[PDB]
């Protein structure tokens, strides 16, 4: 069971980090759907009843995540448990020839920010936070989990700069883990393939289909309650850390 | 295209911008990555696929025009194949090279033809594979198909004769002395008015849709409506 | 859940298979400890109760894994998960110039029978009897989860064969995925690190208590219940596929 | 053969980028060592000979790259390597339970900026200079070389921002490599372990002495010959390309 | 240089092993092409010249290696390099529930026993002859190059065989590494993607061709040549050791 758990869920709101959210509070613990102010989260967490609470803030601000960290405090004790769940995805080509355009800065350095940096901000400080929780039997403060990208791995044409963000996150995963073992807190990264979510669900159907039948098995997109139920069973064993599952189906993305 | 080029302007008169936030996981290539999908699958059924022949020996039992229709219904049969989940093995058996059929098939399909995922050659199929395994298909034919066999090589006679020659392919396998089975159209089908003699493309669409362990009112809904009126209850 | 459900554990009879065993049996499914007729697997299967049967079986030949899988189909009538479980351990420099010793292709090919050779017997005999049965929602026959090693990727000193049967276990997850997704049945693998089964006791107590400090966290010999707990979740998870899961509380073996 | 080649090689003032710009100007190619103005790579351009140019930039300045690279076309006339050897080292924990220490977001955005966006800047801007060169034989066009670290793999305590950066590079090789296929550029990035360079000679002699003797073999610190020597290699073998190479000597990191 | 060196190729008298002993006999070096009797290769030594000799032996058999090693310890006195590029291909899938086809266990162990069996058997014999040079001025004592595929990371349908024999490859190459780093002798491993070798044979023309296509770049078969290179690459860099380079031109392998 996960009963009187707290979960700080950034990008709660929508997709994976809903499904999470409503998967951890219907087995009874506690989430902070840590997102941005106009995500339409408030909805969400009344959605999801008095043990849902929704923080305002942006993963790449120091203030915001410490605010919303400080209202998760108060508003329910603790923290135990951290989804790092907040990213953003952009398709662009490195170079084309034929067109002359190069890839920019810009594009490059918001993917970082969000993905990469906003995950190392909302990791130190809920581990910061963590660390003031008295050890369990087990000797655990808490439990860190991030979402990757099965295109860490084999990402295809246009993701160089997601690529980047969530290989950085793989890369990130271990080293973090060993700094935080004897503070007694896991840090687990999931790498997920294609899933229905809505950063997905938007294109057009045809697309979606093709997806579909890219997945080996099941030849569909992912449920963002498999992911629910991935995070889950990180959270509950104590002996897995410091490593990065991919819940992608046996895809292997084409160029 | 000049009403595609006002609209486009008109389009161009709104600039809301904002458009998905540029929040999007892949560029958009979609029919390059469905065709080397398709290419893969292709590669992995010329490696495990199921064999299915075209015989290409009735080049003299066609006039021009019949020979324009078959090669169009071989070029939409090898589609259907290439989509399929699980394709077939395509073979293009007995198929001369300087043969009038494959000079058109070269013809309509330009530098493809080499790239083509299927086996062609001058052989029969009864050079290919042992005559036990192979079932020649045909509409004359004494027995009546019952089940798919995933281990029996189908022998479709590509073949289109608006000027009716039947026993054709019945003749041709007697000679090869090999077994014969007809689609079930009276068992299934009220036939009404109509050729009982169905085109390559349909055949085949058939074929793929019995080898996915479809049943035979799915696999027999390609048989055109306009000739039969309803599936026998 | 697992109510229903039917297991073919190879090794069933001590250590990590039998923790799973008994993790399945104890939450209403059936077990078949496919073991060695002298490992006192009976033991273990008359202890779990009814829903666990013991077939003496060695995973290297193909009459002993038959009647095995034909027991287990007489008596429940179905195969749902398989759990490749069963293998040894050989500690064998490649060469010793000090000494002038050299391995054995005898130790080499034994361990890689045991552990390589018997595990693809299990899996491709028992490919068969999940292929007989009806797929179910989502076109699901069955799960295949099969035990590597971290040595697969961090091996040590005197572990080459050890290491090559889990690495050629690692390099086929994927193939064997790919190859029954039409099937429907999902390809799993596990890569344990140092657990307290009778495989590491054996090894000198003073270095049980090192091998248990080495584990960045928890500081301690991993327990065969977080294995069991690990192979349920893969079993209730429908999208895991192809992946290797390293169960390994961050460790990497040095040296 | 070498000999005609232009390399823009970033870092070329100091350890791996000086060590590849000396190898390959004394094979017969040209280089340019793209460098900080306050970095001595004045002198070492000045010692290397005629056929060695020092071009003051930031990595991390789009301007700076674009200035270092017109001055090659203006000097060389075209651009046929690029070798990616900029980039900085933090030591930081993640935090620090018993000093209440937390990594700050500076650290972290400066080691990102200068290890990962710095890369994808000069990949991006070399991509579209090396657009320009008409393919030879093989359709080749240019081929960019990037450093990489085994933290990338094995991070250590206090390695987060620097295994970050560098995993980022190793997720983006491959994508990238993707993406400049059609061009006709090969995309590499090789790991090194440790070398001897300033960036560890900095550090204690006593630690670094400790990690060089737990190199398997050779028992040292790599020589940055070695690296400049797997730099050529790649530049010479047309069919590498999207791989990540361990120069590391066997050595896998402890925490 | 290469000159004067011994080196001891397995599968020498064709595709990438010929490739190699053509390349290191023309540098200046001497080769043993340990072969089966059947296979042509005493045509290919003397084609190539007297500075190699032909070894009939099957690298499954302790004995025929063992007199394969003796003939050329006797013919050049000493042993330098070991490349063993011996192996077969077997194109079966796990299970066909269509056509209710079985892997044959024989298949399997076949492969097993050429690919992977055989070269940890080269390994250890020839470690103890490598063991008996007097060490160079960096301690080594010699060099063993094993051939991998990438099956070994992305293996597609029908490959499981092979795949699992490649990946004990990988996963013992370290392990092996560790063994021999106090005697100075380095161990690495080649992961070649798609070369033009008779080992493609097998496959109808049009699958070569589509293969050959879906390679980034260059967009073609490999040249064995490139392997020899990439071998003698290895064998000229002191620091390479313990490690899997793919020689696959970005390739990844789909089902
Ligand atoms: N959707 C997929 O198929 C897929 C696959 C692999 C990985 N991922 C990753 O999984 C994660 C889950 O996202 P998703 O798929 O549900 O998409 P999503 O857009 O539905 O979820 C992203 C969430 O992050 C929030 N967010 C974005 N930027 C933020 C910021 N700066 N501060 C705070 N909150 C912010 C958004 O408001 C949203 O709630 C993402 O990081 C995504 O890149 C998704
Ligand atoms: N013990 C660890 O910490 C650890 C770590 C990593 C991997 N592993 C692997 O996990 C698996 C679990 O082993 P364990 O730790 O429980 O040790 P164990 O000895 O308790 O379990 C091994 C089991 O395999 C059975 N077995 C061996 N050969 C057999 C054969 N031919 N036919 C049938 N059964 C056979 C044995 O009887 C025994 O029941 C093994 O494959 C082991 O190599 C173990
Ligand atoms: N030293 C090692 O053993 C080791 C191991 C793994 C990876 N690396 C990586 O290898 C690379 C080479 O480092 P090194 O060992 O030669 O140390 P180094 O300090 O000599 O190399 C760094 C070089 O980068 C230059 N540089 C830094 N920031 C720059 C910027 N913004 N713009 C332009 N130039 C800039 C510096 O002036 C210097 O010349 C680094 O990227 C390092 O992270 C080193
Ligand atoms: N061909 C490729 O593209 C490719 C890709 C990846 C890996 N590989 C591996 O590269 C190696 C070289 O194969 P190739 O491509 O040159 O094909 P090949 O058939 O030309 O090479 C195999 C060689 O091994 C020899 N051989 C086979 N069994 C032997 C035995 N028992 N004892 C001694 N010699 C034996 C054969 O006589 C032949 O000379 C193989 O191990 C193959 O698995 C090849
Ligand atoms: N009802 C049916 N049963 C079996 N095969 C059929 C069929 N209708 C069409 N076909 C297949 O489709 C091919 C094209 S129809 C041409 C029929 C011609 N009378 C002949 O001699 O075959 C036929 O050769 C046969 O292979």
């Amino acid at each position: 069971s996960v009963k009187g758990l707290v979960a700080v869920i950034t990008g709660g709101a929508s997709g994976l980090g809903l499904a999470t959210a409503e998967r951890l509070v219907g087995q009874g613990a506690s989430a902070v759907l840590l997102d941005l102010p106009n995500s339409g989260g408030e909805a969400q967490a009344k959605k999801l009843g008095n043990n849902c609470v929704f923080a305002p803030a942006d993963v790449t601000s120091e203030k915001d995540v410490q605010t919303a960290l400080a209202l998760a405090k108060g508003k329910f004790g603790r923290v135990d448990v951290a989804v790092n769940c907040a990213g953003i995805a952009v398709a662009s080509k490195t170079y084309n020839l034929k067109k002359g355009q190069t890839h920019t800065l810009e594009d490059f350095q918001r993917v970082l920010d969000v993905n990469l940096m906003g995950t190392f901000n909302v990791i130190r400080l809920v581990a910061g936070e963590m660390g003031q929780n008295e050890p369990d039997q087990g000797g655990q403060r808490g439990v860190i989990i991030n979402t990757a990208s099965v295109a860490a791995f084999e990402g295809q044409v246009g993701q160089a700069a997601y690529s980047a963000s969530k290989g950085g996150i793989v890369g990130m995963t271990l080293p973090i883990a060993r700094d935080l073992a004897p503070i007694g807190i896991r840090v687990m990264t999931i790498a997920p393939g294609l899933f229905g979510t809505p950063l997905l669900t938007s294109l057009p159907e045809k697309v979606c289909n093709f997806l579909a039948s890219q997945v080996p098995f099941p030849s569909r997109l992912g449920d963002p309650a498999e992911y629910a139920h991935l995070v889950q069973a990180i959270i509950e064993n104590p002996f897995l850390n410091g490593e990065v599952i991919r819940l992608d189906g046996a895809i292997r993305m084409q160029p | 295209a000049a009403a595609r080029e006002e609209a486009k302007n008109i389009k161009l008169l709104e600039t809301t911008e904002e458009d998905k936030q540029k929040n999007f996981l892949f560029l958009r290539l979609w029919d390059r990555n469905m065709d080397i999908a398709m290419g893969w699958k292709g590669a992995q059924a010329m490696q495990f696929g199921q064999p299915l022949v075209f015989d290409m020996a009735y080049e003299n039992y066609m006039k021009r025009k019949e020979l324009q229709n078959t090669v169009s219904q071989l070029l939409e049969s090898e589609g259907w194949n290439r989509r399929n989940v699980d394709p077939f093995h395509i073979y293009f058996c007995n198929l001369k090279i300087d043969g009038a059929l494959h000079r058109e098939l070269v013809k309509r399909y330009q530098e493809k033809w080499d790239k083509l995922l299927l086996t062609s050659t001058e052989k029969s199929h009864v050079d290919l594979f042992p005559k036990d395994s192979i079932i020649y298909l045909t509409a004359d034919s004494p027995n009546v198909m019952t089940t798919f066999r995933h281990d029996k090589v189908y022998v479709i006679g590509s073949f289109v004769d608006k000027s009716m020659q039947p026993g054709t392919s019945l003749a041709k396998a007697k000679r090869l002395n090999l077994a014969t089975e007809c689609l079930p159209l009276d068992k299934y089908l009220q036939w009404e008015i109509g050729n009982k003699n169905l085109t390559l493309d349909q055949m085949i669409r058939i074929l793929l849709c019995l080898k996915n362990n479809g049943n035979w009112q799915e696999a027999l809904q390609f048989v055109p409506k306009r000739k039969h009126t309803g599936f026998l209850e």
